[PDB]
Parts: structure tokens; C-alpha cells; sequence
């Protein structure tokens, strides 16, 4: 009956779920938890580049709060 | 008595034209077609699980041929050649000869199952119900020669499907 | 961590089309009261693998009148174009955050038709050239409506970035503001991918072939997997563009689950219409777009240029 | 510009092979001419042989003929429309109504023995009487067939794609159809009110009431509608045949034309001799020429 | 072991072959009507993996359904020679097997065998749609007992 | 059998794992049905052989054989009649 | 293998008619396949007298 159709969907739905989960988790994993910063314009990229220089370890996502200055 | 199948003229009032226009833009008969395909999706499929669920037949079914024998054991065919004479495709070849004991039967009774049309005329013509078409229809083979049955293979069929052919003619002899 | 990301997209994509061929027959059969494949594995869960493995072990052969080079590259064109097109799709966070993602998918999708006639022309067959010439004017005429429909809808976006659709239809589904354009968008997607109110590209009834004329195990598999992948996306693109979903920035899995469900529902509808309508004749499918879709297309365009201005609802460019 | 239909790709020598066989032996050939009109084909040949023999079948045999003749008209019409939908492109109504065709195939097998080539209708009546309880199944199947017809026609009759694929296509005139030798639906589909079931009634077709669906435009769409309406009209003819089936024998009570009953063939001298001669030589028919015709489902 | 490895590999290929047969319909005569009933939902040929596919370049088995007339005999050979050839031929009905009813005609070849090699023979006139399903099932068994790799390993 | 199922699936057979020295665990055949049960299974009658066994006679086989095509047990057609012309036997005597 | 009422309402509404009344599958209304033996009648000429073939 029609419920026999569902296994056809399930093995596809899980397969289609992987790219959404993999990309979301890889970005978080490769950027220290926070989402990958998006730079649609040069001003966003300028913040990112200044983040890379400021962090010292040349990592844009590695962020320094108030404790960097004193 | 005749009926005009397509002589419907649509109305020109403001209501009817809008419905046709609504049908045109907002595809409705297409949705009605879609809506009914959904109805058949939820229904009960009619597929039968072959070969676990074989199809329904009738006692009159015509399949693989077989020569039957009397309850005593002696064959029913007395070589009258009625089946050979009435075979529309001439698939029957018969050769007879006086047997050692007297009453004589065929020495060659070959049925060409690749020339047979399975019309059943042989089983009607037979005055002793010797040649019959059994219920089997699953005797497909890999080689053409295996189809060309002779007396021995047909007699084997009679000794194999007898438990079924006996019941079929038992249920159908009164109709004939 | 990018090769892992790419291979976390290519393998799920090819497996999605892989079992879409099973949910095709198992849905097509049930809609025509059949049962579909349920022999190879439980409920047919292994039939496409049996299909695929055969289609990479049965003798391939180039036609005697073929053009070898163009005959071979056309499957390359079809498959690579289909895969590369999924790239900017914004499943929570898109794999490649293109600034002009919409224009990108339009450009490459307009390229997936070079495969169909390069295959047709190189095959040097009468049915091949007919099917090739049927398809090209089919797609490009359906492409004019494809471009304008996208533009009219995206005028409320303020940009061509695919990620912004998540923000645009945050509270209200986009279809509730552009449903007239949604209908022709769905029809055009049925037409660019050559499903079967306009499957004349294959034209099996009148042209026996045309998607893959003499194409064999390998190349036939490509030209199939290159168009069934387009089936899944062109509904994923429809899902992302019209039927938005809630996206919590902390738990993207809810959006991916919702996004997948909309693609699955849309894909079923692609299979659903496929077994509920006859075949459009060539002049009809061209007449439908050049004479009925386009006049409504331009009119609703002019509406959507003016609409934000009259209501003072110009979306933010950024 | 021109359509030259090269035929002869299946020119089996039927007309020459018939000469070498007897009249009974030539019966299965007509089942194998039109793969779908089985009893209708045998009915035409049976009428021709009976007309030469100046012999009529018993009333029960005639009613079974028209009953299975109309069932056959359902069979051809079911495939004619569905394969027309297949070639057009609509593949779904193919499978629904070919489930019913299997249901009618059971009736063919339950009466004659074979599912397609019944070899049932024979000169002088029919081979043997209906198996007990067949009429009930015929009534059960016909009860729901009205719905199944509505299932077919609802998805195509009003379907914009379907009409555009058939409306104003293959239009023929009235006199053009008459001169070209067109018959059956093609005259009916283009205004010509002609149907052998009413103008020249054969068997007991003068007792059943039905309506012939005359078409108006004459294009593909009108004829397809005529086919569907002819499908519905056969149900009334089926209904009348089921409700008015008379008692009696199923073959002409004359051993020199129809074979005697098996009970008598094993009991009496004359039956055995007639059975022997009828199945070896056959029934000699008076020297003459005839041209019978029936409203075949095509 | 090398023989064991070739044994499993052969089974994998043979499973992929028998589980996907795509007939190229040569519908000729009343034998074709019964075959379509096999495609009808009563028997559902599709459910066995076997689904009808045109374009003999994309088909595996021929199902000769009907009489083979001498006029079209070149067509049968040509469409047989164009199949990517892991390929098999199924003959349906007495006419296709050896001529059947028209065995003695002037324009019917006495069997489709004289034009093409023939795998499993399906007898009948017509063979019921269930009988053909048994025939296709027999071909699947025949494909199962193919030792192509074992022979290659022992060449 | 299950009468609630629609006519066609109300009866079914689960084939045996082994018959006549041929494993059929994954190799079930449609001809593996004995004739007595073949009648009931095909809906040709409603009387299972347990309730109504067919009449027993000597010539009826005691072991059903499936399709023996392919296996080295096939049926090879051959002439069932003797010779017709008797060749003259030459005399072995050295003559003269 | 008669389905749940939820499907029946959906199945009926999607088609637009009561499908449970007339169904495409024969459940039990069919005639039993084991019918009592019949008694066929005889033809009009089955007479012991005044039935000469010349007439
Ligand atoms: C732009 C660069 C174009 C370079 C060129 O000459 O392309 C010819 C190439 C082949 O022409 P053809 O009409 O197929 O004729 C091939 C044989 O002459 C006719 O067919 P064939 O069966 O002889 O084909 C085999 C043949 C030709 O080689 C091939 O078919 C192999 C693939 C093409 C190689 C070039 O092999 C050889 O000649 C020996 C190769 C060692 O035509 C193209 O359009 C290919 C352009 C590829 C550009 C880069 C795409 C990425
Ligand atoms: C949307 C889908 C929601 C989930 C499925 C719900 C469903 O259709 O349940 C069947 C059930 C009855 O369906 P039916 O076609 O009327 O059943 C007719 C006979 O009773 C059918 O009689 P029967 O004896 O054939 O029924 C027994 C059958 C019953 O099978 C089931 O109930 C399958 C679904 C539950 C597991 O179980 C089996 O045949 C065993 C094999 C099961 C195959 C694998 C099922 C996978 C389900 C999905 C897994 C995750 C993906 O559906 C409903 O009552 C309506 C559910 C509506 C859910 C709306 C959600 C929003
Ligand atoms: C008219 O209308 C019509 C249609 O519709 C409108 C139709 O639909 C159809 C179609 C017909 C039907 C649906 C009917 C039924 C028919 C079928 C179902 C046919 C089935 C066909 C198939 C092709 C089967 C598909 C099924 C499956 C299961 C496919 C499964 C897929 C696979 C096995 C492959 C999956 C992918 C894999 C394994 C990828 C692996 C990748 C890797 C390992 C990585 C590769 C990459 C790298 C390593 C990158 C790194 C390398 C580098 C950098 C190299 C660098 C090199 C240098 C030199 C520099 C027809 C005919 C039609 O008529
Ligand atoms: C993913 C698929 C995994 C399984 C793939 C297994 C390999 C299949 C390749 C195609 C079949 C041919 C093969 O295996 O060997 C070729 C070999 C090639 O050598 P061969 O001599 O046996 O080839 C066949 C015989 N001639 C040459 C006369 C045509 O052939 C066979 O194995 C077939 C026997
Ligand atoms: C690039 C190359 C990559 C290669 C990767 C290696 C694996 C590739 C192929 C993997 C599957 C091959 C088939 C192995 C099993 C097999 O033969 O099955 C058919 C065979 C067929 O047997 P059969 O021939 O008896 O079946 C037909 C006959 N009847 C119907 C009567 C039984 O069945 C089995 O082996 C039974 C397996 C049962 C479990 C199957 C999996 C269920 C779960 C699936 C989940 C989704 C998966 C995706
Ligand atoms: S059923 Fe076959 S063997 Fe018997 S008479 Fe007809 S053609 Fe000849
Ligand atoms: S009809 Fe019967 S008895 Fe006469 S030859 Fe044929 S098998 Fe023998
Ligand atoms: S064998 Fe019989 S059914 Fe098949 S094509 Fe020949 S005459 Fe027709």
C-alpha cells in the first residue's frame, strides 16, 4: 500500500539532509563554533582582515575582547 | 435512436464566462486530473504476488497437453486420428500399428507444441477423452526442441497431471 | 575542511537521484494502481543499485557515425553542470556564499542544454537531430519566462543573494505575495527539466529517444542522473524561493529538516503531474509560453517594479 | 506532406491458409485477425457460414453472442482509447482500465478456456453453455464499470491538454468519409448516422435498445467521445442481455452441422457417425457466395 | 582466494543483470496484447525490476511477441544487432517459436530462431500473461547461473 | 489463505526450501506446486486437497518434478517408431 | 490486502465520489468457484416421434 512508498522517501530525505547538516557543522567546526562570517561587500571583508591581523595567530574567528587592551 | 455527443453551447452570461476564465487562469480541470491521481495513489493495488499468488483460472483452461489412461491403466487413445484430422495447425502426427496383445494403440503420437494453437479442438474430437489440454501453463523451455513433444513426454504428462485433469473433466463433462 | 564539505555534497546528491528513480516507479506505479519495484531488496530499496550496476557493466558503444569527442563530452557537460549548480543553494548556510547566486544558477542552467544537442548533433541520427532541435527552442523560449519570473519575485529581495530569501520570507511565505508568478515558475521548471507535460525532449511516443539517442550504459546513466538531479533542485530552488522556513541561527538542523521536506513534497508533485496529463505538442508548448505566459509575465513584472514604490516597501539592498 | 503507410509487415497468409482448412478448422483464424475483437470476428464468420447453410442458431446462443459481442466491444474500446492516450502521452488511464480488461479476460477464459482467443462462437451457435454462476460475475463487473468509465473520461474530456491534442485534428468531411470506404465510428463520428446494429440487425440486436453516439465535428476529439459513449452504451446492452437471457440449447439442434453432445456420442450410433464425420470432413455447405458484415468494435 | 573473489564478483554482476531486464517491445501480433497485460497492474512486470524501455541502445532483452513475417525479417535482425549485448531473446507464442498457426504460409518464417539466437521459449497461443512472467523468471534464473568471471579466471 | 483479501490474493503458497535435491531458499519456481494443490491454488476450485484429496491411481506420480529445462534432465525429442526399410544382409560366405 | 476512514475520506474527496460502494477489487461478491453440477436442456428436435430429418 501507499505506506510502502515511504521507505523510498526516507532514504532520500536522509541523503538530502546530509548536505545541509554537513555544511552547517563544517563551518562551525572550522571557525571555532561561530558561523562563517559572510563578506558580501568590501567593508565586511575589511573587518575580517583586521580580525586576522589583530588575533596574532592569523585566525579571523579567534576573537579578542576587552582583555586585549588595558 | 441516436444521441449528439458534442453539441453543448456554453452560456454567455457574466457568470459562465468568469467561470471559464477562472478555469483557464486558475487551472481547475488540471487540478481535477491531479486530484484524482491522488485518489488512486491511496487505493489498493491489484498486483498479485507471482509466483506465490498464481492467477485465477477455470476448469476449462487449455494448457499443456497430455494423454490420459483408463482406471485400469491401459491408455485411452485407440488411434482414431480424429485429433490429427481436426487439428487446425496440423501439429499432430500419429502412427498406429497392431499391438502385440491385440487391441492396438499409437506407436508415434507427436504434438508440435510450437505449432499448436491451443484451440482445444483435439480434446473435443477425441471420442475417448484420451488427449486433453492440462491445467499447466508453465512449461516454458530454453530450447526449441524441448517443446516438440512425442508420445513418451505426453504420456508422462498424463501420469503427472492426472490428479488435476481428472477433477477438471469431472467438473466440466456435464457442460459438454 | 572543504574537500570533506564538497564530498559531503556530491555523494548525498548522487544518492538522492539514485533513490529518486525508486520513488519514481514506486510512486508512478501506485498512482497507476501498480506497486512499483518491491523485489530487489525490501520495498525495492535496492532496485536502483541493481539498475546502476548494470548500467556500468553492459557494453557501451559509440555510434558508427558519431563524433567521438562531442559524443563523450556531452555527458560530462550534463553531470558537471547539474552538480555545480547545487553549490550556492542556501541550506541554512550555503556552501559557496555567492553574491549573485541567482544569476549564477540562471547562467549554468541555461548551459545544461548544450549537452542535449551536442549529444544529438554528434549522434548523427535523424531522431537525434529532431530531438535536439525540439529541445533547444523549447528551453530558451521557456527561459525568457524563467528570467523575468525570477526578477519579479526577487524585487522584494533587494538582491540576488540566495541567503537573503531566508530573511525575506521570515514571517510570511513568498508565495502569498507572488502566487501568480509561482504558477508560471512551476510550469517553467517542469519545462526546463523536461518532465512530462512537456517531456517532448525525450518524446518517446513520437521520437523514441532524444535525451539519449544511441547513448549507452555510461553516457545514458549520466544524461539520466544529470536531469534527475535537476528535478530535485528545481524544486529545491522553488522551495527556497517561494516556501521559506523558520531558521534558528543556533540550530540549523530544523531548517534543513524543513527545507528537505519542502523539496520532497515538491518533487512528488513533479512525479504527480508526470502521470496525470497528456503530452504537449511542440507548437502548443511554444504557443503556451510565447502567447499566454509571456503577456502575463511582463504584466506582473511591471506590477512588481511599481508595487514596492507605491507601498513604500523598497527592500534593503544589503 | 504525404503519409505512405507501408503495410504487409505481418502479412500472414490467412486468406490462402483458410482455403486448405475446413470451415470448423478456419474458425480460430478469425480470432487471430483482430487481437481484441474476438467474438465479434467469429460472429461475422459464423453468420456467413450459417447464411450459406440456411440454418439459424438457437435463441439462447444468439443472446450469448450479443452478450459477449458487447463485452468484446468494451475490450477493443478500452485498449483503443487507452493506447490512444499512451501514444498521445497520458499513460495513467492505461493501467486502470487494463485491470478491468483482465477482469473481462477471466470471463473469456471461464467460458471458452483461453484468455484471448476464445474459439467460442462457431457456426450454429456456441461451443458449450456458460459455466454456472458466470452471469452473477458479469453483473458484478458491469455494476462498477460505469464508475471506471467516469474515471477514464474525467481526466481527459475536459483536460485542456487533451482537447488541444485532439480537437480539430484529423477532421474528415461527410462525403469524403463515405467515398474513402470509412465505416464504423468514422461515419458516426462525422455526422453520418450509420450503425449495422440498427440498420441491418443481426442475431437478436433488434430486441436490445441502445443509442448510437453520432459525432458532430468529426475530428479526433469527437470520435474519442463516440468511443467512450459506445463504451457506456454497451453496458445497457449488457444489462438487457443479462436480464433477458432465455433458456434452451446453445447449438443448432442438428447433428449434420453442430457436433452432438458428448453424452449422446458415446451412446447412440447416429451421434457417433455424425461426430466422426463432422470432426474429420466437416459439414458440406451449399455452393454459393455471401458477404455478411457486423458492426465490429472498429 | 582468487577463485572466491571472482565468484562473489560474478554473482554481483549477475545479480545486477537479472534484477534489471529492460525489454525492447517488438509487439507484432496478438502475443503483444497479452504481454501488455503482464505490464498491467494485475501482474505488474515493473515490480520485478523489469520495466519496458524503448531505444534498443538502452534495452537488454528482446521479447518477440507475434508472427515474424518475411517482409519485416530484416528489421528483426537489425534491431537485434543494435542492442548493447549482454542480451537475450524471449520468444512469445507458437508463431514466434516455430511458426505456429502460420507455419506453412508462403510469407511467415518457420520460427524466429532462423533470424536470431533464442533464449527461453514461451509456448502458448497466446501464452497467458502469467506464463510470460514465468518465462521472464526463467531468464533471471538463467542469468543467475552465468559463470562469465569463473571461465575468465580459468582460461 | 485469507478470505478478507480481494480475489487474487486470498490464497498463496510459501514454497519449500528444498525439493528433489535442489535448494530453493532463494530460487523459488512457479512450477514447484504439486497438481493436487495446483487446482486449489489457482482458484480453479474451493476444496483444498486436505479436505478433498484427488482420487488415487497407480500411474499417478508420487513425486512432482519442476521445470527440468536446462538441467541435465531435459526432454530430448526422438522418434518413437521403429525402422521402415530392412536392408538386405549380405552373405558372409566367401561365395564362389 | 478496506482501509482506515481517514484515508477513505481523503480518497473519496480526492476523486469526488463514493468509492467504497463500487470498488475495482472483488472481495467476496464473486460466485464460488465450486458450483453444483448443471443439467443442460435439450434441443427442440429431441423428440421420439414426428421428428424426421426431411422436415
Ligand atoms: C580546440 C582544440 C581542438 C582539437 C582537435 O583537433 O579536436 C578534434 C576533436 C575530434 O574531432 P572528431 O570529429 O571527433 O574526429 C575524431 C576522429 O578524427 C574520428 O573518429 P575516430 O574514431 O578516429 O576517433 C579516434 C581518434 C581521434 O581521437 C579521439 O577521438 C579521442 C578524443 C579526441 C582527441 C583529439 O584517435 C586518433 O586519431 C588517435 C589518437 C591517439 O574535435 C573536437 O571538437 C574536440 C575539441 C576538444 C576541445 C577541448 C574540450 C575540453
Ligand atoms: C504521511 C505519512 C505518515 C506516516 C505513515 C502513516 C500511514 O500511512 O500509516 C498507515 C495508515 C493506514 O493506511 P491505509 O492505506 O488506510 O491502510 C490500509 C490497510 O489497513 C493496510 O493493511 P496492512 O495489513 O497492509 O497494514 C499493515 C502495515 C501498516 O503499515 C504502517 O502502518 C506503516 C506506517 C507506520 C510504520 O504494515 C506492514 O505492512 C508492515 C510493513 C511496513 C513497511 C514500512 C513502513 C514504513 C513507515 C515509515 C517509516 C519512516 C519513514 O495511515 C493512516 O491511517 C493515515 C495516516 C495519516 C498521517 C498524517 C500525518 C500528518
Ligand atoms: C519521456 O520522459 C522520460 C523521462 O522523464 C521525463 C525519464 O525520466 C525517463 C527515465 C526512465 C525511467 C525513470 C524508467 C525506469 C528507468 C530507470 C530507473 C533507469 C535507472 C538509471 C540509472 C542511471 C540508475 C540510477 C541509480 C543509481 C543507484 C545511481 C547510483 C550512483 C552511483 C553508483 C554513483 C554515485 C557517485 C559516486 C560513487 C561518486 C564517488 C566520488 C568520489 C570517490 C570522489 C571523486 C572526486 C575526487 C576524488 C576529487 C579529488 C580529485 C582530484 C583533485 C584530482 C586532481 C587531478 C589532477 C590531474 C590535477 C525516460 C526514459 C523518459 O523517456
Ligand atoms: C561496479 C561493478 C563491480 C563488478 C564489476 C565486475 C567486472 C565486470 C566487467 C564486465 C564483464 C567482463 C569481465 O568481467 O571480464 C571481461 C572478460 C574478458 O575476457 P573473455 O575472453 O572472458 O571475454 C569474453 C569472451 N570473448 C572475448 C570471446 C568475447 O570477459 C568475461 O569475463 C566474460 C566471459
Ligand atoms: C563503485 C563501486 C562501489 C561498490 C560498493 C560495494 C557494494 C555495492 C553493492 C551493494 C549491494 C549489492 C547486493 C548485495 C545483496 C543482494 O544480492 O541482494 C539481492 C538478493 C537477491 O536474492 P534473490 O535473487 O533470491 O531475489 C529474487 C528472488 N526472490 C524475490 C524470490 C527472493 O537478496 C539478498 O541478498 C537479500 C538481502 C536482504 C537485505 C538487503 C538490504 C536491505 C537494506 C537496504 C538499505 C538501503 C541500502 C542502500
Ligand atoms: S489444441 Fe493444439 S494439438 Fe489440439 S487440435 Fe488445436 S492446434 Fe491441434
Ligand atoms: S482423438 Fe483421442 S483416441 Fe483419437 S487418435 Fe487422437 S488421442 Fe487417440
Ligand atoms: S502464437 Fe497465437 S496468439 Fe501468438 S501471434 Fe501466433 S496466432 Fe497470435
Amino acid at each position: 500500500m501507499w505506506f510502502e512508498i515511504l521507505p523510498g522517501i526516507a532514504v532520500m530525505a536522509a541523503c538530502l539532509f546530509i548536505p545541509g547538516m554537513a555544511t552547517a557543522h563544517i563551518h562551525k567546526f572550522t571557525n571555532g563554533g561561530k558561523e562563517k562570517r559572510v563578506a558580501h561587500f568590501s567593508y565586511q571583508w575589511n573587518l575580517m582582515e583586521r580580525d586576522r591581523c589583530i588575533s596574532g595567530v592569523n585566525r579571523y574567528h579567534v576573537t579578542k575582547g576587552l582583555e586585549n587592551i588595558d | 435512436t441516436y444521441k449528439f455527443v458534442n453539441m453543448r453551447e456554453p452560456s454567455m452570461d457574466m457568470k459562465s464566462v468568469t467561470d471559464r476564465a477562472a478555469q483557464t487562469l486558475l487551472w481547475t480541470e488540471l487540478v481535477r486530473g491531479l486530484g484524482m491521481t491522488l485518489s488512486y495513489l491511496f487505493r489498493e493495488p491489484a498486483t498479485i504476488n507471482y509466483p506465490f499468488e498464481k492467477g485465477p483460472l477455470s476448469p476449462r483452461f487449455r494448457g499443456e497437453h497430455a494423454l490420459r489412461r483408463y482406471p485400469s491403466g491401459e491408455e485411452r487413445c485407440i488411434a482414431c486420428k480424429l485429433c490429427e484430422a481436426v487439428c487446425p495447425a496440423q501439429a499432430i502426427t500419429i502412427e498406429a500399428e497392431p499391438r502385440a496383445d491385440g487391441s492396438r494403440r499409437t506407436t508415434r503420437y507427436d504434438i508440435d507444441m510450437t505449432k499448436c494453437i491451443y484451440c482445444g479442438f483435439c480434446q473435443e474430437a477425441c471420442p475417448v477423452d484420451a488427449i486433453v489440454e492440462g491445467p499447466n501453463f508453465e512449461f516454458s523451455t530454453e530450447t526449441h526442441e524441448e517443446l516438440l513433444y512425442n508420445k513418451e513426454k505426453l504420456l508422462n504428462n498424463g501420469d503427472k497431471w492426472e490428479a488435476e485433469i481428472a477433477a477438471n473433466i469431472q467438473a466440466d463433462y456435464l457442460y459438454r | 575542511m572543504f574537500m570533506i564539505n564538497i564530498l559531503s555534497l556530491i555523494i548525498p546528491i548522487l544518492l538522492a537521484v539514485a533513490f529518486l528513480t525508486l520513488v519514481e516507479r514506486k510512486v508512478l506505479g501506485y498512482m497507476q494502481l501498480r506497486k512499483g519495484p518491491n523485489v530487489v531488496g525490501p520495498y525495492g530499496l535496492l532496485q536502483p543499485i541493481a539498475d546502476a550496476l548494470k548500467l556500468v557493466t553492459k557494453e557501451p558503444l559509440r555510434p558508427g557515425t558519431s563524433s567521438i569527442s562531442m559524443f563523450i563530452i556531452a555527458p560530462i557537460l550534463g553531470l558537471s553542470l547539474a552538480l555545480t549548480m547545487w553549490v550556492p543553494l542556501p541550506m541554512p548556510y550555503p556552501l559557496i556564499n555567492m553574491n549573485l547566486g541567482v544569476l549564477f544558477m540562471l547562467a549554468m542552467s541555461s548551459l545544461a542544454v548544450y549537452s542535449i544537442l551536442w549529444s544529438g548533433w554528434a549522434s548523427n541520427s535523424k531522431y537525434a537531430l529532431i530531438g535536439a532541435l525540439r529541445a533547444v527552442a523549447q528551453t530558451i523560449s521557456y527561459e525568457v519566462t524563467l528570467a523575468i519570473i525570477l526578477l519579479s519575485v526577487l524585487l522584494m529581495n533587494g538582491s540576488y543573494t540566495l541567503s537573503t530569501l531566508i530573511t525575506t520570507q521570515e514571517h510570511i511565505w513568498m508565495i502569498f505575495t507572488s502566487w501568480p508568478l509561482a504558477m508560471m515558475w512551476f510550469i517553467s521548471t517542469l519545462a526546463e527539466t523536461n518532465r512530462a507535460p512537456f517531456d517532448l525532449t525525450e518524446g518517446e511516443s513520437e521520437l523514441v529517444s532524444g535525451f539519449n539517442v544511441e547513448y549507452a550504459a555510461g553516457p545514458f546513466a549520466m544524461f539520466f542522473m544529470a536531469e534527475y538531479a535537476n528535478i530535485i533542485m528545481m524544486n529545491a530552488f522553488t522551495a527556497i524561493l517561494f516556501l521559506g522556513a523558520s531558521h534558528d541561527p543556533h540550530t540549523p538542523e530544523l531548517y534543513t529538516i524543513n527545507f528537505v521536506l519542502k523539496t520532497l513534497a515538491l518533487t512528488i508533485t513533479f512525479l504527480w503531474i508526470r502521470a496525470s496529463y497528456p503530452r504537449f505538442r511542440y507548437d502548443q508548448l511554444m504557443h503556451l509560453l510565447w502567447k499566454s505566459f509571456l503577456p502575463l509575465t511582463l504584466a506582473l513584472c511591471m506590477w512588481h517594479i511599481s508595487l514596492p514604490i507605491m507601498t513604500a516597501s523598497i527592500p534593503p539592498q544589503s | 506532406r504525404k503519409c505512405d503507410p507501408h503495410i504487409g509487415l505481418l502479412h500472414r497468409g490467412t486468406e490462402k491458409l483458410i482455403e486448405y482448412k475446413t470451415y470448423l478448422q478456419a474458425l480460430p483464424y478469425f480470432d487471430r485477425l483482430d487481437y481484441v475483437s474476438m467474438m465479434c470476428n467469429e460472429q461475422a464468420y459464423s453468420l456467413a457460414v450459417e447464411k450459406l447453410l440456411n440454418i439459424q442458431p438457437p435463441p439462447r446462443a444468439q443472446w450469448i453472442r450479443v452478450l459477449f459481442g458487447e463485452i468484446t466491444r468494451l475490450l477493443n474500446h478500452i485498449m483503443a482509447v487507452t493506447t490512444h492516450a499512451l501514444d498521445i502521452g497520458a499513460m495513467t488511464p492505461f493501467f486502470w482500465m487494463f485491470e478491468e480488461r483482465e477482469k473481462m479476460f477471466e470471463f473469456y477464459e471461464r467460458v471458452s478456456g483461453a484468455r484471448m482467443h476464445a474459439a467460442y462462437i462457431r457456426p450454429g451457435g456456441v461451443h458449450q453453455d456458460l459455466p454456472l454462476g458466470l452471469l452473477d460475475d458479469i453483473y458484478e463487473f458491469s455494476k462498477n464499470f460505469s464508475f471506471r468509465i467516469d474515471e477514464l473520461e474525467e481526466m481527459l474530456t475536459n483536460n485542456r491538454i487533451w482537447r488541444n491534442r485532439t480537437v480539430d485534428i484529423g477532421v474528415v468531411t461527410a462525403e469524403d468519409a463515405l467515398n474513402y470506404g470509412f465505416s464504423g465510428v468514422m461515419l458516426r463520428g462525422s455526422g453520418i448516422q450509420w450503425d449495422l446494429r440498427k440498420t441491418q440487425p443481426y442475431d437478436v440486436y433488434d430486441q436490445v435498445e441502445f443509442d448510437v453516439p453520432i459525432g458532430s465535428r468529426g475530428d479526433c476529439y469527437d470520435r474519442y467521445l463516440c468511443r467512450v459513449e459506445e463504451m457506456r452504451q454497451s453496458l445497457r446492452i449488457i444489462s438487457q442481455c443479462l436480464n433477458k437471457m432465455p433458456p434452451g440449447e446453445i447449438k443448432v439442434d442438428d447433428a449434420k452441422v453442430s457436433p452432438p453432445k458428448r453424452a449422446e456420442m458415446k451412446t447412440s450410433m447416429e451421434s457417433l457417425i455424425h461426430h466422426f464425420k463432422l470432426y474429420t470432413e466437416g459439414y458440406q455447405v451449399p455452393p454459393g457466395a455471401t458477404y455478411t458484415a457486423i458492426e465490429a468494435p472498429k | 582466494r582468487g577463485e572466491y573473489v571472482v565468484a562473489k564478483l560474478d554473482d554481483l554482476v549477475n545479480w545486477a543483470r537479472r534484477s534489471s531486464l529492460w525489454p525492447m517491445t517488438f509487439g507484432l501480433a496478438c502475443c503483444a496484447v497479452e504481454m501488455m497485460h503482464m505490464a498491467a497492474p494485475r501482474y505488474d512486470m515493473d515490480r520485478f525490476g523489469v520495466v519496458f524501455r524503448a531505444s534498443p541502445r538502452q534495452s537488454d532483452v528482446m521479447i518477440v511477441a507475434g508472427t515474424l513475417t518475411n517482409k519485416m525479417a530484416p528489421a528483426l535482425r537489425k534491431v537485434y544487432d543494435q542492442m548493447p549485448e549482454p542480451r537475450y531473446v524471449v520468444s512469445m507464442g507458437s508463431c514466434a517459436n516455430g511458426g505456429g498457426y502460420y507455419h506453412y504460409s508462403y510469407s511467415v518464417v518457420r520460427g524466429c530462431d532462423r533470424i536470431v539466437p533464442v533464449d527461453i521459449y514461451v509456448p502458448g497461443c497466446p501464452p497467458t500473461a502469467e506464463a510470460l512472467l514465468y518465462g521472464i523468471l526463467q531468464l533471471q534464473r538463467k542469468i543467475k547461473r552465468e559463470k562469465r568471471l569463473r571461465i575468465w579466471y580459468r582460461r | 489463505e485469507d478470505n478478507k483479501q480481494f480475489f487474487g490474493r486470498h490464497r498463496w503458497v510459501i514454497y519449500t526450501t528444498e525439493m528433489n535435491g535442489r535448494d530453493t531458499f532463494w530460487d523459488v519456481d512457479g512450477s514447484m506446486v504439486p497438481p493436487e494443490w495446483h487446482r486449489w491454488l489457482h482458484c480453479m476450485t474451493d476444496d483444498p486437497p486436505t479436505t478433498k484429496p484427488p482420487t488415487a491411481r497407480k500411474y499417478i506420480w508420487t513425486n512432482h518434478k519442476f521445470n527440468v529445462s536446462g538441467t541435465p534432465q531435459q526432454y530430448v525429442p526422438y522418434s518413437t517408431t521403429r525402422k521402415k526399410i530392412q536392408e538386405w544382409v549380405p552373405p558372409s560366405t566367401p561365395y564362389k | 490486502a478496506s482501509a482506515t476512514r481517514v484515508i477513505q475520506l481523503l480518497r473519496n474527496w480526492a476523486s469526488g465520489r463514493d468509492l467504497q460502494a463500487k470498488l475495482q477489487l472483488r472481495y467476496q461478491e464473486i460466485s464460488k468457484r465450486t458450483q453444483p453440477p448443471p443439467k443442460l436442456p435439450v434441443g427442440p428436435s429431441h423428440k421420439l416421434s414426428n421428428n424426421y430429418y426431411c422436415t
